[PDB]
């Protein structure tokens, strides 16, 4: 595998992974916006032949009413290349990128209830905590957990 | 509640007034910047001023224009840059 | 007025007239010397004008102005110093960039790009052990990268393979959770140490149960003996495992779960799929099915063993049940849609893809709104395979249309990117939008597009919106076809099929110097490509047969370039030399057998004599070439041969039983 | 607990046909689709069991009201041949026992079984399912046309 930084000329194929892996689809101008505004926190996982196999496209949510924090928008990898320890490596590389560039107080995402493997991986291994159950989030009609993770211990481990 | 980034690009196009920087003696820099800029402008002017006195024949130019299909400006550059001869100019456009 | 000149600057950076934008931006400078956007424009302009060493001191004296402001925030000048180290890195001034980041390392907030700048400048300036410490710090930083490990390899400069693998053995010891340190020794190593390394690698990845490990090992199936020793090792594992319920009766460990048996059966079944013997693959996947009928990946490779064979419909009917096991993720029904489109089923693939889409419109328009290039290009190729052209030509036109949209999109954010302070991703996306049309999906659509335009021209019968029956029946397809082909020709040239379709699209226009320069730019890369070789054959065939119907200016240059590249020979002996130097290559043999009938139709008895050889010593003898030789036999380019094609397909069906194109009708 | 790879799982709306494909093959009789409609809305009362993250076992149950009691009947047990005593029966049968005990307001549990599989009734009598009823000609097309009924009480 390979985990590396978000070069913009790559990212216009990882949307091809989006349309092939997870149903929540986005506009490409969203990708060109979050490829220039914060290029550090989003990462791309590849294999040898240059084919895209996984990505994290993330976001630092700008909110002046409280402390600044991050917001994971998309995590995906292919089912043909799964169960190798990809998603946790991409997620904590993105987390350490956030804590090394602009001090992420907490991270947050939204995940549906019907999936079990992703729910397990966010739940016990990478240790998210369920903070709010938001009703009727996705289009197909499933309620979604709004998960959060505290990164103060990660901040004091990377500050040493 | 899913917005799909509708308000993400709205404040990209917002109106704002940009900041002001205190003037502190930039003239000593921009003097040598303008001198270097006038040097490359003198070179880039001297290119077209030395190659401006080149005769142009019409039939060979229209034959090249029929046979490789670009605009007239780049073909005129390529024909003035090859000393008015058609053959090695066609070789260089073929290379 | 200032808005008119800002609009002029944006429309001149739109149409890429560079120094006019520079002149009107120096008009802003003698209008006002204090804006940042002038300095951003100067940085991007002399990055794309490639003058760097003076831009070094110019960005230094711009850095001088912004340090004294009391209301200032740190991230902008941090990435400004990063863009400065980037432009001094590409400047060639290596010691200057090194001393600059050593002086301004403490004025940052991003350690990452400062660290790669130090690493690359320590790779460049020959300093070895400090760069080794830098890349050890990167390995402790990120344990997973090709470039970091390769830079550490070429920095430490290993004398032999053993000291090279010592690096990955110590990387095994302190970092056991990583993946590519368990993989990179399997690339270059050979022998018994390679055998005993892959042994414990697949033992761990089969005890834990990693599916795509075969995918990693299909990076290394270009060697012959490695495949044989892996296959002998795996069959030894199972012949020991179905007798005493362990990997081998030498050691004594904890007894494995019984899923390991079917998991290794899965691995070897896909291994027999790769080496091209599907009979043993069925004989073992039958026991794999009778062990457990419920896991998805076993039936997925049950589809793949038929997809790599000829028959595509059996793969479709097994794989529809395989995806009908669960309806949770978009991956398995996306591959179901792909396999149904390659199974010559359009309505079932449409109703299959329409499940996970939004239920407010049709499926194809919904994936057109979200720019699904994959489905559109692949069903365009499938609709070409249904032997009619209209909506495939339509889909090629609208994928190039949203290419026009994605190349026009950039006008909106430049005010925010002169309001924000980020420059190196900005110069990289301006650099990508210079060269945006080099993506392989565009070429994958354009090759079948140009193919159907030339096939339609050779054998004839609130912007613009498309209906197929008017838009497929343009009175001359060639001028709009070369309009769609010319960015593919101007932007990417390292692949020979671009210039070869340029040859095929100039063959019916008869522009002979464009013809010959596409010949030259295709010949400068590869000279022994067969389809390019018969392009050469038709080239000097029409040269020696049409040396009189052209003007005197083209005569001299055509003759001297032909003297340069070609010489003076006939087609017959040249094709004879070509068929003798490729006397074992079956696509090259078909390629010569085409022109041995084309140059003279009376030698057709030789052609069947030339393209019927079937011995085991042939290179690249798969079902692709056999389907190609029967398709080229029935295309009529070689002759009408219904007296030997039946015995040739009856002989090929005995060597390939599981193909649908070799079934007896 | 450690070293083993057993986890239970809920029957969701998207995972119906895998439940179909397992219980078409684990037991030789097959019933119509309203069985599979009945096993859906019960929620946490009917679940399946994954060994090494592939589906192996299943238990679905019902609620009965007959013979002056408020009764529970486990509808089917599901398991395969080469996986015996390797991760199916004991632990998720104890799971249906402890959901029955975390509710605890019911009377009894009971089961129908064939007469020919003596290892099965041994494995049920390892937990306390005593034999009280031997019904004659209960099965309709199989060779052991007879059946036993096993039962434990709660209160
Ligand atoms: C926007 C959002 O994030 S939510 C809405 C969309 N969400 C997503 O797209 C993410 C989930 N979607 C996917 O398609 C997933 O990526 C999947 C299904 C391919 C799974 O991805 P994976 O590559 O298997 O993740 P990963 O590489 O980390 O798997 C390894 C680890 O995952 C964990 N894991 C969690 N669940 C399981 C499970 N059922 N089985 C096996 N491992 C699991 C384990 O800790 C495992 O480690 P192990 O080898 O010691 O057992
Ligand atoms: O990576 P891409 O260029 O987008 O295409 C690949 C490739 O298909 P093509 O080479 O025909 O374009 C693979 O084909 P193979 O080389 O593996 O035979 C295919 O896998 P299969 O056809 O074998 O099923 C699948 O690759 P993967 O399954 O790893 O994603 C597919 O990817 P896409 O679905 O994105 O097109």
């Amino acid at each position: 595998m390979n985990i590396r930084n978000a070069r913009p000329e790559d990212l216009m194929n990882m949307q091809h992974c989006n349309l092939l892996c997870l149903p929540e689809n986005y506009q490409m101008k969203y990708y060109f916006y979050h490829g220039l505004s914060w290029p550090q926190l989003s990462y791309i996982a590849e294999d040898e032949n240059g084919k895209i196999v996984g990505y994290v496209l993330a976001k630092m949510e700008e909110d002046p009413d409280d402390v600044p924090h991050g917001h994971i928008t998309s995590l995906a990898v292919k089912r043909s290349h799964r169960r190798l320890g990809l998603a946790q490596k991409l997620m904590d590389q993105a987390s350490r990128a956030m804590i090394e560039n602009f001090n992420a107080k907490y991270v947050s995402l939204h995940v549906r209830k019907s999936n079990r493997a992703a729910l397990h991986l966010y739940s016990n291994t990478l240790n998210f905590q369920i903070s709010e159950v938001e009703p009727k989030y996705y289009a197909d009609g499933e309620d979604a957990y709004a998960m959060k993770r505290d990164l103060t211990q990660m901040a004091d481990e990377l500050r040493r | 509640k899913h917005d799909s980034g509708a308000a993400d690009l709205e404040r990209v196009t917002d109106y704002a007034e940009e900041k002001e920087i205190q003037s502190s003696n930039l003239e000593t820099a921009m003097s040598v910047i303008g001198d270097r800029r006038s040097r490359e402008q003198k070179a880039k002017q001297e290119r077209e001023k030395e190659l401006a006195k080149v005769t142009i024949k019409k039939e060979d130019l229209e034959l090249i224009m029929t046979e490789m299909e670009i605009s007239r400006a780049a073909a005129e550059r390529s024909l003035r840059e090859h000393m008015g001869n058609v053959v090695e100019a066609l070789i260089a456009l073929t290379n | 007025n200032l808005q008119i000149l800002r609009d002029l600057s944006l429309l001149q950076i739109q149409m890429r007239d560079l120094e006019g934008y520079r002149e009107t931006r120096y008009q802003l400078l003698q209008l006002r010397p204090a804006q940042r956007a002038s300095w951003i424009g100067y940085a991007i302009a002399y990055h794309l004008l490639e003058d760097y060493e003076m831009a070094a001191k110019i960005l230094e004296e711009f850095r001088k102005t912004q340090q004294t402001s009391p209301d200032k925030v740190d991230y902008e000048y941090s990435e400004l110093l990063l863009y400065q180290n980037q432009v001094l890195r590409e400047a060639g001034l290596y010691r200057e960039a090194l001393e600059h980041l050593c002086t301004y390392e403490k004025q940052i907030c991003d350690k990452l790009a400062v660290e790669e700048t130090k690493g690359e400048l320590l790779l460049q300036l020959c300093r070895l052990e400090d760069a080794a410490d830098v890349y050890r710090g990167l390995q402790e930083r990120n344990p997973e990268n090709w470039a970091y490990y390769k830079g550490l390899e070429k920095a430490l400069k290993p004398a032999n393979m053993l000291e090279r693998l010592k690096i990955y053995e110590e990387a095994w010891t302190k970092y056991p959770r990583g993946l590519v340190p368990r993989r990179l020794p399997l690339n270059f190593l050979s022998g018994e140490k390679f055998k005993e390394c892959l042994d414990k690698f697949l033992r761990m990845n089969f005890s834990k149960g990693c599916p795509p490990v075969f995918n990693t090992l299909r990076s290394l199936y270009k060697d012959k003996e490695k495949v044989a020793i892996i296959e002998e090792l795996v069959v030894g594992y199972e012949t020991s495992l179905k007798s005493c319920r362990l990997f081998n009766p030498n050691d004594d460990g904890k007894e494995e779960p019984p899923t390991t048996l079917l998991w290794v059966q899965y691995y070897l079944a896909q291994h027999y799929d790769k080496i091209g013997q599907p009979s043993i693959a069925l004989e073992y996947i039958n026991t794999a099915i009778e062990s457990t009928p419920t896991l998805i990946e076993l039936f997925l490779v049950k589809a793949k063993i038929y997809k790599h064979a000829g028959n595509i419909k059996e793969a479709a009917r097994w794989m529809d049940e395989a995806q009908a096991l669960d309806t949770a993720d978009r991956f398995i029904n996306s591959k179901c849609a792909k396999y149904m489109l390659k199974a010559n089923l359009i309505k079932e693939a449409e109703e299959m893809c329409s499940k996970f889409t939004r239920e407010g419109t049709s499926a194809v328009e919904n994936l057109n709104e979200m720019q699904c290039m994959w489905f559109q290009t692949e069903c365009a190729q499938a609709y070409k395979a249904m032997n009619k052209f209209g909506e495939a030509l339509k889909k090629c036109h609208e994928i190039e249309r949203h290419f026009i949209e994605i190349t026009d999109d950039q006008f909106d954010f430049h005010t925010y990117c002169m309001r924000k302070i980020t420059l190196r991703s900005y110069v990289d996306l301006l650099k990508l939008e210079d060269v945006l049309r080099q993506h392989p999906f565009y070429f994958k659509a354009a090759r079948i597009a140009i193919e159907i335009y030339l096939k339609l021209h050779d054998n004839p019968l609130p912007k613009e919106e498309l209906i197929p029956e008017k838009l497929a029946k343009v009175e001359t397809p060639l001028e709009e076809a070369i309009k769609f082909l010319t960015p593919l020709k101007n932007l990417v040239k390292n692949k020979i099929e671009t210039h070869l379709f340029a040859f095929e699209i100039y063959f019916r226009k008869e522009k002979f110097l464009l013809m010959l320069q596409s010949v030259k730019r295709a010949f400068a890369i590869d000279s022994s490509h067969p389809w390019l070789h018969e392009c050469m054959i038709r080239l000097f065939n029409t040269a020696v047969c049409e040396s009189k119907d052209l003007s005197d200016t083209v005569r001299t240059v055509l003759k001297q370039e032909m003297n340069r590249l070609f010489g003076a020979t006939n087609p017959k002996n040249f094709n004879e030399t070509f068929l003798k130097r490729n006397s074992d290559s079956l696509p090259h043999r078909l390629s010569a057998a085409k022109m041995v009938y084309y140059l003279d139709p009376s030698s057709q008895k030789r052609a069947i004599e030339l393209a019927t050889t079937l011995d085991e010593s042939l290179t690249n003898r798969n079902l692709q070439t056999c389907m190609e030789v029967l398709e080229a036999l029935y295309d009529g380019s070689l002759g009408d041969c219904k007296e030997a094609a039946e015995i040739y397909r009856a002989n090929c069906h005995k060597l390939f039983p599981y193909a649908l194109a070799f079934m007896p009708p | 607990m450690k070293g083993s790879r057993i986890e239970l799982g809920d029957v969701t709306p998207h995972n119906i046909k895998q439940l179909k494909r397992l219980n078409q093959v684990i037991f030789p009789v097959s019933y119509n689709d309203k069985f599979y409609k009945d096993v859906l809305e019960v929620g946490e009362l009917a679940k399946l069991a994954y060994f090494n993250d592939i589906a192996v076992g299943a238990v679905c149950c019902r609620v009965d009201h007959s013979q002056n009691q408020k009764r529970l009947y486990i509808m089917t047990l599901g398991c395969l041949a080469p996986y015996r005593r390797l991760g199916i029966g004991t632990k998720m049968l104890n799971h249906v026992l402890n959901i029955c005990e975390k509710d605890g307001t019911f009377d009894n549990i009971y089961l129908h079984v064939q007469i020919s599989n003596e290892s099965a009734i041994d494995f049920y009598r390892k937990f306390g399912f005593e034999i009280i009823e031997t019904k004659k000609n209960y099965y309709k097309r199989i060779e052991p046309a007879d059946a036993h009924v096993l039962q434990k009480n709660l209160k």
